[PDB]
RNA sequence: AGGAUUGAAAGGGAAUAAGAUUAAUAGUUCUUAAUCAAGAGAAAUGGUAACAUAUCAUGAACUUUAAAAUGGAGUGUGAAAAUCUACGGAAGAGUUCUCUUUUCUUCUUAACAAAAGUAAAUUCCACUGAAAUGAAUCAAUCAGAGAAGUGGAAUUUAUUGGCUUUGUAAGAAAUUCAAUGAAUUGUGGUAUUUUUGCAGUCUUCAUAAAAAUUAAAGGGAAUCUUUUGCUCGUAC
RNA sequence: UGUAAGUUAGCAAGAAAGAGUAGCUCUGGUGAUUAUCGAAUCAGAACUUUAAAGGUUAGGGGAAUCCGACUGUUUAAUAAAAACAUAGCAUUCUGAUAAAUCUAAAAGGUUCAUUACAGAAUGUGAUUUCUGCCCAGUGCUCUG
RNA sequence: UUUCACUCAUUUCGUUAAAUGUUAA
């Protein structure tokens, strides 16, 4: 048959991001002697909106420590972050909220936020909206400290890892129901090519393998092993379960 | 009524495609091309117009008078008047405050 | 005017008395205007999703996507709070 | 009294925004002319720059030299500081008075060559120094 | 173009060595003295003719003036 | 110092208009009148303040800020033009054996600058300190982080400075008359539409470009006349 | 003027149904400036006739049944629909050196200027009410 | 052969390759 929707999207034609009027890349500053073995501090020079995700972005600005000038950062909002304040990163900071702290600084149970999964790697984990990551226990024994992810899976990193204290801002997004087709529309206004989305087997036999006949129906179980080419790896993979959960 | 036409060779209504129809010698309509909106400048700070400067393209601020592109104070064209009321007290009063706090307490 | 569709009678009659339902606490809240931490005033607007703006007071607070603070964004407030004196203090 | 003669302030507005002055005669209550409370100061115009060993002492002389203004502010827009100069050693402030100010006419400038000189000369035996270091905002 | 206002001016533009041309014009209720100089066309409206003679006696002798009237020359 | 080439005759962009002219080209020629860029011949005052001064009144490296440069809807309103209309006319034309102090046409003005007179809206400054709470909008909205009042400053309003007015400029152009030469070219409207701005309000899980280029600031290193403006498109 | 059953209480609804409307001569209401000036708009009364929206422009209405919730899209040139989309509901995998996936290869590429309120793969199709029993067969999975 | 310890090939990253490690103050 053809090639199906989800082939055609690894080739990076339409599909591509709509990412003109972003504002960059969020993210930490880079590690520096300053943020390992003292404190710098930042202004909040304003709160913006960044296209295509759902919180906010502060326009943090640093001095250069080391030159003459500025240094503009761009970091995800932490909830209660206001324009005007303080914030400090580095190891020996204060923990209060939008403070940027290695992660073995931070007592067990502190609530942190766009976590490095590697050392100096600027920002992977708890990154989306209203989204953050618990402190679960320590280990000086190997340097490794141990976080719970948003997913509920844990993680062990390095204790050196920075974090920001608190929470992602712009929770309860998703809380609020859509109730048109225009404005699903509008939500993918900086984001890929995907929302009108035709059921497979709408489809004809050539285009999806769900592709049916004289009834609309799938024919085949749709829980597939993970080992199916791409091209027939459509619907559940390597699904352990299936139906209503209780 | 006289109707007029484009004399430049544009033909869209665009932003810089602006015209002007003007009443001339003999009751005769003609076109002029009229100039965009522009801004003015803003405080560093707290965002806000300053008075005392035109809100002009920015080439033309070189053929304006050398004190009429800005204003005679501290920082005179980046900051409001208040933006610099601040300046001043933050810069004295901390100064004052660590010299008492720290520097032989 | 109304008996009880207040804010969600401008969708009409067009999709579904328990969706318009749960669409009209989330646009109430939405729009009202919430008491600023810094000045004590009923000043803050929403202008984005997560960000809020005192009017008369000139402060940027990111906040929740619909209310100035959420119920989660609050306990972990106070949660570090508790952290950092017990820190602090030995 | 906070606002007494002597008394260094800081101007918060205006073209001296910023600038170091020091308090010649106060009037709260204010004249029929001017309708506010304010007090004529003598200060500091062109703060006196950094001199090494390298330079000729003519150089020196010149870059030490202190520019001064005497000017009528309100009370409400200057700072009121900690440090107070003896009127004393500067005389020449003194004369300074509300009758020496007239509206709308360039004030003398003999006169602020004459303080000048006495702000340049004290500066240079560096008895007062607050008063003549900049103030970076 | 520009507008000469008082009288000190234009004897002090026709003594000035930029002049180029001179040319009066009478109209009904005043006389204009448009004195053409190497960038603008200075003018004065004089309703005296005793000032306005006064003014022609003032227009060196070597520069062509230029008399105009109902009929454009 | 920081990142190579190309990519828009609808995005950004230094600077021009009126009249006349040809069988045909004209923001391109002619007359008149302008503008722009690149050249040539111990360092200022005033105002309480917001801020203001025909160049003035020194300002390097380095850094920052702003402009270029930002959605849409709807309501209110400033100004111009078109149409309509009020008063006074000047010139020409049509109707007229039934009347009609009548019906119709013309009565205009550029770029660039000036500053007699005089507006609307918004934002700040000084004095004062609001409760018996006031101020205000079509709607709102605002106030002891200071309302209302009085007096000021600034910016915007299709070039200078928005409108009338002035220079250009009546010498042009329009309507008549004579056979090239002669005449006139007021003042208004609590009316409609269009255009262009302004002020707040609503809406977004939508927040609605970048650079060339320009100016200012912090810092204190150093001690008017005239010339030229090339390449290509331009008919229909 | 009057307007029903039904209803997600927002609608149905311009429901349905009835009356008036021309010409002429008048009267009154709605303001500004401090008597003068000005605006189209509304209401009312005598009289007349060929009894008046209708030159032109300009909704037929009601009672039910089936399907799709709706606005939208569709076989250019015989199918415009009950088909597709839709919001809502539900399921599966993935902690980023990952999931999906393009390439012959690649310090190669896309979602990703991203980080589970996210990315990718599917079924049903608003709301209300409810989703029963079956793990034998074929799939998928197992922390075995 | 399995379980260990290291890095030195190798992988994945980050910066203006801007104070890494050990002494010293």
């Amino acid at each position: 048959g053809r090639r199906t929707l989800s082939q055609r999207k690894g080739r990076g034609s339409i599909f591509k991001s709509r990412s003109h009027h972003k504002l960059g890349v969020a993210q930490h500053r880079a590690i520096d002697f300053f943020e390992r073995h003292s404190t710098v501090r930042g202004l909040v020079k304003s709160i913006e909106h960044d296209p295509g995700r759902g919180a906010p972005l502060a326009r943090v600005v640093f001095r250069n420590p080391r030159q003459y000038g500025l240094d503009k950062e761009l970091f995800i909002c932490a909830e209660g972050l206001y324009s005007g304040q303080y914030i400090y990163c580095g190891s020996k900071a204060s923990l209060h909220i939008g403070n940027v702290l290695p992660i073995g600084q931070c007592p067990e149970g502190t609530v942190v936020c766009n976590v490095e999964s590697k050392p100096g790697d600027r920002g992977i984990i708890a990154r989306a909206s209203g989204n953050y990551a618990t402190v679960i226990s320590h280990n000086a024994d190997n340097e490794t400290t141990r976080i719970r992810l948003p997913s509920g899976a844990k993680k062990t990193l390095k204790s050196n890892c920075r974090a920001m204290v608190g929470i992602i801002a712009g929770g309860g997004r998703t809380e609020k129901p859509i109730l048109k087709a225009g404005v699903a529309y509008r939500m993918y206004k900086a984001k890929r090519t995907t929302w009108p989305r035709v059921r497979g087997v709408a489809m004809n036999p050539v285009d999806h393998p769900h592709g049916g006949g004289n009834h609309q129906h799938v024919g085949h179980p749709t829980t597939l092993k993970r080992s199916s080419p791409p091209g027939q790896k459509a619907g559940k993979v390597a699904a352990r379960r299936t139906g209503l959960i209780r | 009524a006289v109707r007029v036409t484009y004399v430049r060779k544009h033909s869209y209504n665009t932003k810089s495609n602006g015209i002007r129809i003007v009443k001339t010698a003999g009751g005769n309509m003609t076109v002029q091309h009229r100039q965009k909106i522009s801004n003015g400048v803003r405080c560093g700070d707290c965002g806000c117009v300053l008075a005392g400067i035109r809100h002009i393209r920015p080439h033309q601020y070189g053929w304006l008078g050398k004190s009429k592109r800005t204003v005679t104070r501290a920082y005179g064209g980046v900051k409001c008047h208040k933006c610099v009321q601040k300046k001043i007290l933050r810069a004295f009063l901390i100064n004052e405050h660590n010299l008492i706090k720290l520097a032989a307490a | 005017r109304t008996k009880k569709v207040g804010i969600v009678g401008k969708y009409g009659t067009r999709y579904g008395a328990s969706l318009r339902k749960v669409i009209k606490k989330i646009e109430i809240a939405q729009h009202s205007k919430y008491v600023c931490p810094f000045c004590c005033k009923e000043a803050v607007r929403r202008t984005a999703c997560g960000i809020w703006e005192c009017k008369g007071c000139g402060k940027q607070i990111a906040g929740g996507a619909y209310t100035l603070s959420t119920i989660s964004g609050a306990t972990v407030r106070s949660t570090v709070r508790r952290l950092r004196d017990a820190k602090n203090s030995q | 009294k906070i606002l007494a003669p002597g008394r260094v302030v800081i101007i918060l507005s205006g073209r001296f925004a910023g600038k170091k002055a020091v308090v010649s005669s106060v009037n709260l209550q204010g004249t029929k002319d001017r309708k506010y409370g304010f007090v004529t100061v003598v200060g500091v115009e062109r703060a006196p720059l950094k001199i090494t060993r390298k330079m000729s002492a003519k150089v020196q002389e010149m870059r030490t030299s202190v520019k001064s203004f005497c000017k009528v502010i309100n009370v409400n827009h200057v700072m009121p500081t900690k440090y107070t100069v003896n009127l004393e050693q500067f005389n020449l402030i003194k004369q300074v008075k509300i009758n020496n100010f007239e509206a709308g006419k360039v004030y003398p400038i003999s006169q602020k060559k004459a303080i000048s000189s006495q702000f340049a000369e004290e500066y240079r035996k560096g008895k007062e120094s607050w008063l003549f270091t900049k103030l970076r905002f | 173009p520009k507008q000469v206002q008082e009288f000190k001016q234009i004897l002090k533009l026709l003594k000035s060595g930029s002049i180029r041309a001179v040319r009066v014009k009478t109209n009904g209720e005043n006389t204009k003295f448009k004195v053409r100089c190497a960038k603008y066309l200075y003018t004065y409206i004089c309703a005296d003719k005793a000032k306005a003679e006064e003014l022609k006696k003032a227009i060196p002798k070597d520069i062509h003036v230029v008399e105009i009237a109902k009929k454009a020359p």
